[PDB]
Protein backbone atom coordinates (compact mmCIF):
# COMPACT_ATOMS: atom_id res chain seq x y z
CA UNK A 1 0.00 0.00 0.00
CA UNK A 2 2.62 2.65 1.03
CA UNK A 3 4.66 4.01 -1.86
CA UNK A 4 6.52 7.27 -2.53
CA UNK A 5 4.84 10.33 -4.06
CA UNK A 6 1.68 10.35 -6.14
CA UNK A 7 0.98 7.88 -8.96
CA UNK A 8 -0.08 9.25 -12.32
CA UNK A 9 -0.56 7.61 -15.71
CA UNK A 10 -0.86 9.21 -19.16
CA UNK A 11 1.08 11.62 -21.35
CA UNK A 12 4.50 13.02 -20.42
CA UNK A 13 3.81 16.78 -20.45
CA UNK A 14 0.07 16.43 -19.88
CA UNK A 15 0.73 15.47 -16.25
CA UNK A 16 3.47 18.05 -16.05
CA UNK A 17 0.76 20.56 -17.04
CA UNK A 18 -1.63 18.95 -14.58
CA UNK A 19 1.11 19.44 -11.93
CA UNK A 20 1.64 23.05 -13.02
CA UNK A 21 -2.10 23.98 -12.87
CA UNK A 22 -2.46 22.32 -9.47
CA UNK A 23 0.48 24.38 -8.13
CA UNK A 24 -1.06 27.65 -9.31
CA UNK A 25 -4.33 26.81 -7.52
CA UNK A 26 -2.69 26.40 -4.10
CA UNK A 27 -0.80 29.66 -4.64
CA UNK A 28 2.65 28.08 -4.70
CA UNK A 29 5.06 29.70 -7.08
CA UNK A 30 7.24 27.56 -9.26
CA UNK A 31 10.21 27.46 -11.58
CA UNK A 32 9.74 27.05 -15.32
CA UNK A 33 11.56 25.01 -17.99
CA UNK A 34 14.40 26.90 -19.60
CA UNK A 35 14.58 25.51 -23.16
CA UNK A 36 18.20 25.04 -24.28
CA UNK A 37 18.03 27.60 -27.14
CA UNK A 38 14.85 16.99 -19.54
CA UNK A 39 14.97 18.93 -16.29
CA UNK A 40 11.55 20.37 -17.20
CA UNK A 41 10.15 17.60 -14.96
CA UNK A 42 12.07 19.02 -11.98
CA UNK A 43 9.97 21.78 -10.44
CA UNK A 44 11.01 23.89 -7.41
CA UNK A 45 7.86 25.32 -5.77
CA UNK A 46 7.83 28.05 -3.14
CA UNK A 47 4.69 27.86 -0.96
CA UNK A 48 3.46 30.52 1.53
CA UNK A 49 2.88 28.85 4.89
CA UNK A 50 -0.72 29.91 5.79
CA UNK A 51 -0.31 29.54 9.57
CA UNK A 52 2.34 32.27 9.27
CA UNK A 53 0.86 34.55 6.58
CA UNK A 54 -2.35 35.14 8.60
CA UNK A 55 -0.11 35.82 11.62
CA UNK A 56 2.02 38.28 9.65
CA UNK A 57 5.28 36.35 9.22
CA UNK A 58 6.66 35.95 5.69
CA UNK A 59 7.91 32.42 6.21
CA UNK A 60 7.91 30.14 3.15
CA UNK A 61 8.18 26.37 2.57
CA UNK A 62 10.25 24.92 -0.29
CA UNK A 63 9.07 21.83 -2.21
CA UNK A 64 10.96 20.30 -5.20
CA UNK A 65 8.72 18.05 -7.40
CA UNK A 66 10.16 15.28 -9.65
CA UNK A 67 8.50 13.08 -12.25
CA UNK A 68 9.77 9.63 -13.15
CA UNK A 69 8.66 7.03 -15.62
CA UNK A 70 7.89 3.83 -13.75
CA UNK A 71 6.93 1.87 -16.84
CA UNK A 72 5.53 2.83 -20.28
CA UNK A 73 2.61 5.18 -19.58
CA UNK A 74 2.97 5.07 -15.78
CA UNK A 75 4.57 7.81 -13.71
CA UNK A 76 5.37 8.91 -10.17
CA UNK A 77 5.18 12.47 -9.05
CA UNK A 78 7.86 12.48 -6.34
CA UNK A 79 7.55 15.34 -3.84
CA UNK A 80 10.54 16.26 -1.62
CA UNK A 81 10.89 18.89 1.14
CA UNK A 82 13.80 21.32 1.15
CA UNK A 83 12.89 22.76 4.59
CA UNK A 84 11.18 26.02 5.51
CA UNK A 85 12.47 29.64 5.72
CA UNK A 86 11.61 33.09 7.12
CA UNK A 87 12.79 36.47 5.75
CA UNK A 88 14.60 37.20 9.05
CA UNK A 89 16.98 35.24 11.31
CA UNK A 90 13.67 19.27 10.59
CA UNK A 91 9.88 18.69 10.94
CA UNK A 92 7.34 17.09 8.61
CA UNK A 93 4.75 19.82 9.13
CA UNK A 94 3.69 22.11 7.31
CA UNK A 95 5.29 19.92 4.64
CA UNK A 96 2.83 17.04 5.00
CA UNK A 97 0.01 19.58 5.35
CA UNK A 98 0.96 21.12 2.05
CA UNK A 99 1.37 17.87 0.20
CA UNK A 100 -2.20 17.45 1.48
CA UNK A 101 -3.06 20.76 -0.22
CA UNK A 102 -1.33 19.87 -3.51
CA UNK A 103 -2.78 16.36 -3.68
CA UNK A 104 -6.30 17.77 -3.18
CA UNK A 105 -5.59 20.11 -6.06
CA UNK A 106 -4.22 17.44 -8.41
CA UNK A 107 -7.28 15.23 -7.75
CA UNK A 108 -9.98 17.92 -8.34
CA UNK A 109 -8.85 19.24 -11.74
CA UNK B 1 13.46 32.65 -9.88
CA UNK B 2 9.89 31.60 -8.99
CA UNK B 3 7.00 32.17 -11.41
CA UNK B 4 3.29 32.39 -10.64
CA UNK B 5 2.00 32.17 -14.23
CA UNK B 6 1.39 28.75 -15.80
CA UNK B 7 3.99 28.08 -18.60
CA UNK B 8 2.88 28.83 -22.17
CA UNK B 9 4.59 26.28 -24.44
CA UNK B 10 2.39 23.50 -22.95
CA UNK B 11 -0.91 25.05 -24.07
CA UNK B 12 -0.15 25.13 -27.83
CA UNK B 13 -0.13 20.74 -28.26
CA UNK B 14 2.29 17.98 -29.22
CA UNK B 15 4.75 20.85 -29.78
CA UNK B 16 8.36 19.81 -30.28
CA UNK B 17 9.04 16.11 -29.70
CA UNK B 18 9.47 16.88 -26.00
CA UNK B 19 12.30 15.52 -23.74
CA UNK B 20 11.41 12.43 -21.66
CA UNK B 21 11.52 12.44 -17.81
CA UNK B 22 13.97 10.10 -15.96
CA UNK B 23 12.96 6.56 -14.97
CA UNK B 24 12.23 5.64 -11.32
CA UNK B 25 15.48 4.65 -9.52
CA UNK B 26 15.56 1.53 -7.23
CA UNK B 27 15.75 3.76 -4.16
CA UNK B 28 12.08 4.95 -4.35
CA UNK B 29 10.76 1.46 -5.08
CA UNK B 30 10.50 0.36 -1.44
CA UNK B 31 8.86 2.40 1.29
CA UNK B 32 9.74 1.31 4.85
CA UNK B 33 6.14 1.62 6.02
CA UNK B 34 5.60 -1.76 4.30
CA UNK B 35 7.02 -3.52 7.34
CA UNK B 36 6.00 -5.50 10.41
CA UNK B 37 9.73 -6.21 11.01
CA UNK B 38 6.98 -2.89 19.57
CA UNK B 39 4.93 -2.30 16.41
CA UNK B 40 6.14 1.30 16.00
CA UNK B 41 9.76 0.22 15.44
CA UNK B 42 10.85 0.60 11.84
CA UNK B 43 13.93 -0.42 9.84
CA UNK B 44 16.58 2.31 9.75
CA UNK B 45 15.47 4.89 7.12
CA UNK B 46 17.53 5.58 4.03
CA UNK B 47 19.95 8.55 4.20
CA UNK B 48 18.40 9.90 0.94
CA UNK B 49 14.64 9.21 1.39
CA UNK B 50 14.38 11.51 4.41
CA UNK B 51 11.94 14.30 3.50
CA UNK B 52 10.13 12.47 0.65
CA UNK B 53 6.34 12.11 0.56
CA UNK B 54 4.77 8.66 0.84
CA UNK B 55 1.10 7.89 0.20
CA UNK B 56 -1.34 4.96 0.59
CA UNK B 57 -4.98 4.28 -0.26
CA UNK B 58 -7.30 3.90 2.75
CA UNK B 59 -10.58 2.48 1.40
CA UNK B 60 -11.99 5.07 3.83
CA UNK B 61 -12.28 8.40 2.05
CA UNK B 62 -9.19 9.94 3.60
CA UNK B 63 -5.68 10.74 2.45
CA UNK B 64 -2.80 8.92 4.07
CA UNK B 65 0.47 10.90 3.92
CA UNK B 66 3.91 10.31 5.43
CA UNK B 67 7.50 11.51 5.52
CA UNK B 68 10.43 10.16 7.56
CA UNK B 69 12.49 12.87 9.25
CA UNK B 70 15.45 13.13 11.62
CA UNK B 71 15.13 14.38 15.17
CA UNK B 72 18.52 14.92 16.75
CA UNK B 73 19.97 11.43 16.17
CA UNK B 74 16.84 9.30 15.97
CA UNK B 75 14.38 9.03 13.12
CA UNK B 76 10.67 9.94 13.08
CA UNK B 77 8.46 8.59 10.27
CA UNK B 78 5.09 10.21 10.73
CA UNK B 79 1.85 8.93 9.10
CA UNK B 80 -0.98 11.39 8.43
CA UNK B 81 -4.64 10.55 8.10
CA UNK B 82 -6.54 13.51 6.72
CA UNK B 83 -9.70 14.50 4.87
CA UNK B 84 -10.05 15.94 1.37
CA UNK B 85 -12.78 18.55 1.51
CA UNK C 1 22.05 -4.50 54.28
CA UNK C 2 18.79 -6.45 54.31
CA UNK C 3 15.84 -6.97 51.94
CA UNK C 4 13.95 -3.83 53.08
CA UNK C 5 17.21 -1.82 52.74
CA UNK C 6 18.61 -3.35 49.55
CA UNK C 7 15.27 -2.38 47.95
CA UNK C 8 15.28 1.08 49.54
CA UNK C 9 18.68 1.76 47.93
CA UNK C 10 17.83 0.23 44.53
CA UNK C 11 14.72 2.41 44.48
CA UNK C 12 17.12 5.33 45.16
CA UNK C 13 19.07 4.37 42.01
CA UNK C 14 16.21 3.88 39.49
CA UNK C 15 14.79 7.32 40.26
CA UNK C 16 18.20 8.92 39.90
CA UNK C 17 18.43 6.98 36.65
CA UNK C 18 15.26 8.52 35.23
CA UNK C 19 16.11 12.11 36.17
CA UNK C 20 19.24 11.50 34.13
CA UNK C 21 17.48 10.35 30.96
CA UNK C 22 15.21 12.30 28.64
CA UNK C 23 11.79 11.24 27.36
CA UNK C 24 13.69 11.16 24.06
CA UNK C 25 16.15 8.44 25.17
CA UNK C 26 13.13 6.13 25.49
CA UNK C 27 11.86 6.29 21.93
CA UNK C 28 13.10 3.66 19.51
CA UNK C 29 16.06 4.76 17.42
CA UNK C 30 13.72 4.72 14.40
CA UNK C 31 9.88 4.56 14.66
CA UNK C 32 6.48 5.54 13.19
CA UNK C 33 3.90 8.03 14.46
CA UNK C 34 0.25 7.89 13.34
CA UNK C 35 -1.51 11.23 13.55
CA UNK C 36 -5.20 12.02 13.13
CA UNK C 37 -6.41 15.33 11.75
CA UNK C 38 -8.91 16.78 14.26
CA UNK C 39 -11.44 17.23 11.41
CA UNK C 40 -11.77 13.43 10.99
CA UNK C 41 -15.23 11.90 11.58
CA UNK C 42 -15.40 9.51 14.51
CA UNK C 43 -16.23 6.35 12.53
CA UNK C 44 -13.21 6.97 10.33
CA UNK C 45 -10.86 7.42 13.30
CA UNK C 46 -12.14 4.17 14.89
CA UNK C 47 -11.66 2.27 11.63
CA UNK C 48 -8.18 3.75 11.46
CA UNK C 49 -7.31 2.55 15.01
CA UNK C 50 -8.52 -1.01 14.33
CA UNK C 51 -6.75 -1.19 10.98
CA UNK C 52 -3.43 0.11 12.34
CA UNK C 53 -3.60 -2.02 15.50
CA UNK C 54 -3.21 1.08 17.66
CA UNK C 55 -5.24 2.17 20.73
CA UNK C 56 -4.40 5.86 20.36
CA UNK C 57 -3.46 8.72 18.05
CA UNK C 58 -2.17 12.29 18.64
CA UNK C 59 -4.24 15.03 17.04
CA UNK C 60 -3.12 17.58 14.53
CA UNK C 61 -4.84 20.85 13.96
CA UNK C 62 -3.41 21.40 10.46
CA UNK C 63 -5.00 24.88 10.48
CA UNK C 64 -2.65 26.50 13.04
CA UNK C 65 -0.25 23.53 12.94
CA UNK C 66 -0.88 22.72 16.58
CA UNK C 67 -1.57 19.59 18.63
CA UNK C 68 -5.33 19.33 19.26
CA UNK C 69 -5.11 16.84 22.13
CA UNK C 70 -4.87 13.07 22.23
CA UNK C 71 -7.34 10.43 21.05
CA UNK C 72 -7.28 7.69 23.69
CA UNK C 73 -9.99 5.15 24.35
CA UNK C 74 -10.94 7.25 27.41
CA UNK C 75 -12.77 9.65 25.11
CA UNK C 76 -15.32 7.08 24.03
CA UNK C 77 -15.52 5.75 27.61
CA UNK C 78 -16.43 9.25 28.83
CA UNK C 79 -19.00 10.22 26.24
CA UNK C 80 -21.06 6.97 26.49
CA UNK C 81 -21.11 7.04 30.31
CA UNK C 82 -22.29 10.63 30.19
CA UNK C 83 -24.94 9.84 27.55
CA UNK C 84 -26.07 6.95 29.80
CA UNK C 85 -26.39 9.06 32.99
CA UNK C 86 -27.80 12.13 31.28
CA UNK C 87 -30.03 10.96 28.42
CA UNK C 88 -33.52 9.58 28.84
CA UNK C 89 -32.97 8.29 25.30
CA UNK C 90 -31.04 4.95 24.97
CA UNK C 91 -30.41 5.47 21.25
CA UNK C 92 -29.21 9.10 21.64
CA UNK C 93 -25.67 7.68 21.88
CA UNK C 94 -25.53 6.61 18.17
CA UNK C 95 -25.38 10.37 17.42
CA UNK C 96 -21.62 10.58 18.20
CA UNK C 97 -21.04 9.12 14.70
CA UNK C 98 -21.88 12.40 12.99
CA UNK C 99 -19.24 14.12 15.14
CA UNK C 100 -15.74 15.06 14.04
CA UNK C 101 -12.97 14.57 16.65
CA UNK C 102 -13.10 18.33 17.26
CA UNK C 103 -16.80 18.08 17.99
CA UNK C 104 -16.37 15.08 20.29
CA UNK C 105 -13.72 17.00 22.20
CA UNK C 106 -16.20 19.89 22.34
CA UNK C 107 -18.73 17.64 24.07
CA UNK C 108 -15.87 16.46 26.30
CA UNK C 109 -14.81 20.02 27.25
CA UNK C 110 -18.38 20.87 28.24
CA UNK C 111 -18.77 17.77 30.43
CA UNK C 112 -15.54 18.55 32.36
CA UNK C 113 -13.88 15.36 31.13
CA UNK C 114 -11.18 17.07 29.07
CA UNK C 115 -9.04 19.56 30.97
CA UNK C 116 -8.58 22.95 29.27
CA UNK C 117 -4.82 22.61 29.76
CA UNK C 118 -3.60 20.38 26.94
CA UNK C 119 -0.92 18.16 28.49
CA UNK C 120 2.59 17.86 26.98
CA UNK C 121 6.30 17.58 27.74
CA UNK C 122 9.29 18.66 25.68
CA UNK C 123 11.19 15.54 24.47
CA UNK C 124 14.69 16.72 25.53
CA UNK C 125 13.68 17.51 29.11
CA UNK C 126 14.10 14.82 31.75
CA UNK C 127 12.21 11.53 31.58
CA UNK C 128 11.08 12.56 35.04
CA UNK C 129 8.87 15.32 33.55
CA UNK C 130 6.92 12.66 31.68
CA UNK C 131 6.46 10.60 34.86
CA UNK C 132 5.28 13.41 37.13
CA UNK C 133 2.58 14.70 34.78
CA UNK C 134 1.04 11.35 33.86
CA UNK C 135 1.15 10.82 37.65
CA UNK C 136 -0.17 14.20 38.85
CA UNK C 137 -3.00 13.45 36.39
CA UNK C 138 -3.92 9.79 36.14
CA UNK C 139 -3.15 9.74 32.42
CA UNK C 140 -1.54 6.57 31.21
CA UNK C 141 0.20 8.16 28.15
CA UNK C 142 1.85 11.56 27.36
CA UNK C 143 2.73 13.46 24.19
CA UNK C 144 6.27 14.60 23.45
CA UNK C 145 5.93 17.92 21.66
CA UNK C 146 8.78 20.20 20.58
CA UNK C 147 8.33 23.45 18.65
CA UNK C 148 9.94 24.17 15.22
CA UNK C 149 11.86 27.44 15.49
CA UNK C 150 11.84 28.72 11.90
CA UNK C 151 8.03 28.32 11.69
CA UNK C 152 6.51 28.35 15.19
CA UNK C 153 5.03 24.98 14.25
CA UNK C 154 4.64 22.28 16.87
CA UNK C 155 6.70 19.23 16.04
CA UNK C 156 4.93 16.25 17.57
CA UNK C 157 7.76 13.74 18.23
CA UNK C 158 6.12 10.68 19.80
CA UNK C 159 3.72 9.42 22.46
CA UNK C 160 5.21 7.99 25.69
CA UNK C 161 3.18 5.39 27.55
CA UNK C 162 3.60 4.11 31.13
CA UNK C 163 4.47 0.59 29.92
CA UNK C 164 7.19 1.82 27.59
CA UNK C 165 9.00 3.77 30.25
CA UNK C 166 8.48 0.82 32.62
CA UNK C 167 9.81 -1.55 29.99
CA UNK C 168 12.65 0.93 29.50
CA UNK C 169 13.82 1.16 33.06
CA UNK C 170 13.35 -2.60 33.41
CA UNK C 171 15.84 -3.17 30.60
CA UNK C 172 18.36 -0.39 31.31
CA UNK C 173 18.64 -0.92 35.11
CA UNK C 174 20.41 -3.74 37.02
CA UNK C 175 18.76 -2.51 40.21
CA UNK C 176 15.33 -3.85 39.21
CA UNK C 177 16.92 -7.15 40.32
CA UNK C 178 17.68 -5.83 43.81
CA UNK C 179 13.96 -5.19 44.51
CA UNK C 180 13.17 -8.31 46.49
CA UNK C 181 10.70 -6.91 49.06
CA UNK C 182 7.40 -8.79 48.72
CA UNK C 183 4.18 -6.91 47.91
CA UNK C 184 2.49 -7.74 51.26
CA UNK C 185 5.18 -5.61 52.97
CA UNK C 186 4.64 -2.56 50.77
CA UNK C 187 2.06 0.23 50.67
CA UNK C 188 1.17 -0.22 47.01
CA UNK C 189 -1.86 -0.88 44.81
CA UNK C 190 -5.49 -1.27 45.84
CA UNK C 191 -6.48 -4.09 48.19
CA UNK C 192 -9.82 -3.00 49.59
CA UNK C 193 -12.80 -1.89 47.53
CA UNK C 194 -11.97 -3.04 44.06
CA UNK C 195 -14.49 -2.37 41.30
CA UNK C 196 -15.61 -5.75 39.90
CA UNK C 197 -17.95 -7.46 37.46
CA UNK C 198 -19.42 -10.84 36.57
CA UNK C 199 -20.15 -12.10 33.07
CA UNK C 200 -23.79 -11.36 33.64
CA UNK C 201 -22.93 -7.64 34.26
CA UNK C 202 -23.99 -5.18 31.53
CA UNK C 203 -21.20 -3.52 29.51
CA UNK C 204 -22.48 0.02 29.99
CA UNK C 205 -22.28 -0.71 33.71
CA UNK C 206 -18.62 -1.73 33.44
CA UNK C 207 -17.58 1.25 31.35
CA UNK C 208 -18.61 3.73 34.03
CA UNK C 209 -16.97 1.89 36.77
CA UNK C 210 -14.19 2.90 34.35
CA UNK C 211 -15.03 6.57 34.07
CA UNK C 212 -15.98 7.26 37.67
CA UNK C 213 -13.32 5.25 39.48
CA UNK C 214 -10.94 6.51 36.79
CA UNK C 215 -9.61 3.05 36.11
CA UNK C 216 -8.07 1.48 32.99
CA UNK C 217 -9.74 -1.89 33.53
CA UNK C 218 -12.29 -3.88 35.61
CA UNK C 219 -11.65 -7.52 36.55
CA UNK C 220 -14.32 -10.19 36.05
CA UNK C 221 -14.89 -12.56 38.96
CA UNK C 222 -17.27 -15.46 39.63
CA UNK C 223 -19.51 -16.25 42.63
CA UNK C 224 -16.80 -18.34 44.38
CA UNK C 225 -14.81 -15.13 43.95
CA UNK C 226 -12.22 -16.35 41.50
CA UNK C 227 -10.71 -14.17 38.73
CA UNK C 228 -11.68 -15.13 35.18
CA UNK C 229 -10.91 -12.24 32.88
CA UNK C 230 -10.75 -8.44 32.60
CA UNK C 231 -12.92 -6.04 30.64
CA UNK C 232 -10.48 -3.33 29.66
CA UNK C 233 -11.45 0.15 28.56
CA UNK C 234 -9.62 -0.46 25.31
CA UNK C 235 -12.13 -3.30 24.85
CA UNK C 236 -14.67 -0.57 24.11
CA UNK C 237 -13.06 0.06 20.73
CA UNK C 238 -13.81 -3.55 19.79
CA UNK C 239 -17.43 -3.07 20.76
CA UNK C 240 -18.25 0.08 18.76
CA UNK C 241 -15.82 0.02 15.84
CA UNK C 242 -18.77 -1.25 13.81
CA UNK C 243 -20.91 1.68 15.07
CA UNK C 244 -23.37 -0.62 16.77
CA UNK C 245 -23.70 1.38 19.95
CA UNK C 246 -26.26 -1.13 21.24
CA UNK C 247 -23.44 -3.65 21.83
CA UNK C 248 -23.09 -1.53 24.94
CA UNK C 249 -26.26 -3.36 26.06
CA UNK C 250 -24.66 -6.81 26.04
CA UNK C 251 -23.45 -8.80 28.99
CA UNK C 252 -19.69 -8.81 29.59
CA UNK C 253 -19.76 -12.50 28.66
CA UNK C 254 -21.51 -11.72 25.38
CA UNK C 255 -18.98 -8.89 24.92
CA UNK C 256 -15.82 -10.89 25.67
CA UNK C 257 -17.03 -13.48 23.12
CA UNK C 258 -16.38 -10.85 20.41
CA UNK C 259 -12.88 -10.15 21.64
CA UNK C 260 -10.19 -11.20 19.10
CA UNK C 261 -7.00 -13.23 19.78
CA UNK C 262 -4.74 -10.15 19.57
CA UNK C 263 -5.01 -9.81 23.34
CA UNK C 264 -2.09 -8.97 25.60
CA UNK C 265 -3.47 -11.10 28.44
CA UNK C 266 -4.58 -11.26 32.05
CA UNK C 267 -1.50 -11.32 34.33
CA UNK C 268 -1.37 -12.59 37.94
CA UNK C 269 0.89 -12.73 40.99
CA UNK C 270 0.99 -13.88 44.55
CA UNK C 271 0.97 -11.26 47.33
CA UNK C 272 4.15 -13.02 48.40
CA UNK C 273 5.86 -11.97 45.12
CA UNK C 274 7.97 -8.83 44.71
CA UNK C 275 8.84 -6.09 42.21
CA UNK C 276 12.01 -7.77 40.88
CA UNK C 277 9.74 -10.37 39.28
CA UNK C 278 7.14 -8.05 37.74
CA UNK C 279 9.95 -6.17 36.04
CA UNK C 280 11.06 -9.46 34.48
CA UNK C 281 7.45 -9.72 33.33
CA UNK C 282 7.19 -6.29 31.68
CA UNK C 283 10.62 -6.81 30.08
CA UNK C 284 9.46 -9.58 27.78
CA UNK C 285 5.64 -9.90 27.84
CA UNK C 286 3.42 -6.89 27.15
CA UNK C 287 2.11 -6.47 30.72
CA UNK C 288 -0.52 -3.79 31.62
CA UNK C 289 -1.41 -4.73 35.19
CA UNK C 290 -1.03 -7.52 37.72
CA UNK C 291 -3.88 -9.00 39.69
CA UNK C 292 -3.07 -10.21 43.16
CA UNK C 293 -4.66 -13.59 43.78
CA UNK C 294 -4.12 -16.58 46.09
CA UNK C 295 -4.21 -20.40 46.22
CA UNK C 296 -7.47 -20.56 44.25
CA UNK C 297 -7.24 -17.48 42.02
CA UNK C 298 -9.46 -15.50 44.37
CA UNK C 299 -8.86 -11.80 43.77
CA UNK C 300 -7.00 -10.09 46.64
CA UNK C 301 -5.90 -6.82 45.00
CA UNK C 302 -4.68 -4.83 41.98
CA UNK C 303 -1.14 -3.67 41.36
CA UNK C 304 -1.32 -1.35 38.34
CA UNK C 305 1.43 0.15 36.14
CA UNK C 306 0.84 3.64 37.60
CA UNK C 307 0.89 2.01 41.04
CA UNK C 308 4.41 0.90 40.23
CA UNK C 309 5.68 3.93 38.34
CA UNK C 310 4.53 6.09 41.23
CA UNK C 311 6.00 3.84 43.83
CA UNK C 312 9.40 4.25 42.18
CA UNK C 313 9.14 7.93 41.14
CA UNK C 314 8.30 9.32 44.58
CA UNK C 315 10.99 9.89 47.24
N1 LIG D 1 -10.92 -2.52 40.25
C1 LIG D 1 -10.45 -1.49 40.96
O1 LIG D 1 -10.99 -1.07 41.97
C2 LIG D 1 -9.20 -0.82 40.51
N2 LIG D 1 -8.53 -0.87 39.33
C3 LIG D 1 -7.45 -0.05 39.46
N3 LIG D 1 -7.43 0.52 40.69
C4 LIG D 1 -6.46 1.48 41.25
O2 LIG D 1 -6.76 2.76 40.68
C5 LIG D 1 -5.58 3.41 40.23
C6 LIG D 1 -5.60 3.59 38.71
O3 LIG D 1 -5.33 2.39 37.96
P1 LIG D 1 -4.97 2.42 36.39
O4 LIG D 1 -4.10 3.65 36.31
O5 LIG D 1 -4.36 1.06 36.11
O6 LIG D 1 -6.28 2.53 35.68
C7 LIG D 1 -4.43 2.56 40.74
O7 LIG D 1 -4.03 3.11 42.00
C8 LIG D 1 -5.00 1.17 40.93
O8 LIG D 1 -4.35 0.46 41.99
C9 LIG D 1 -8.49 0.05 41.30
N4 LIG D 1 -8.83 0.40 42.58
Amino acid sequence: KWHFGVRCRGDAPEILLAVYRALQRAGAQFTVPKPVNSDMYTIKSRWEIPHCKREGKNTYAYIELQLYEVMPGCFMLDVKSNGYKDIYSKSSFPFLDLCAMLVCKLFSA
Amino acid sequence: QYSTEIPAFLTSLQELKLPKPPSLPPHLEKCILNSNTDQSVLPNPNHVLLNHLAAANTQLGVLALSATTRYHRKYVTTAMFKNFD
Amino acid sequence: MDVQETQKGALKEIQAFIRSRTSYDVLPTSFRLIVFDVTLFVKTSLSLLTLNNIVSAPLWDSEANKFAGLLTMADFVNVIKYYYQSSSFPEAIAEIDKFRLLGLREVERKIGAIPPETIYVHPMHSLMDACLAMSKSRARRIPLIDVDGETGSEMIVSVLTQYRILKFISMNCKETAMLRVPLNQMTIGTWSNLATASMETKVYDVIKMLAEKNISAVPIVNSEGTLLNVYESVDVMHLIQDGDYSNLDLSVGEALLKRPANFDGVHTCRATDRLDGIFDAIKHSRVHRLFVVDENLKLEGILSLADILNYIIYD
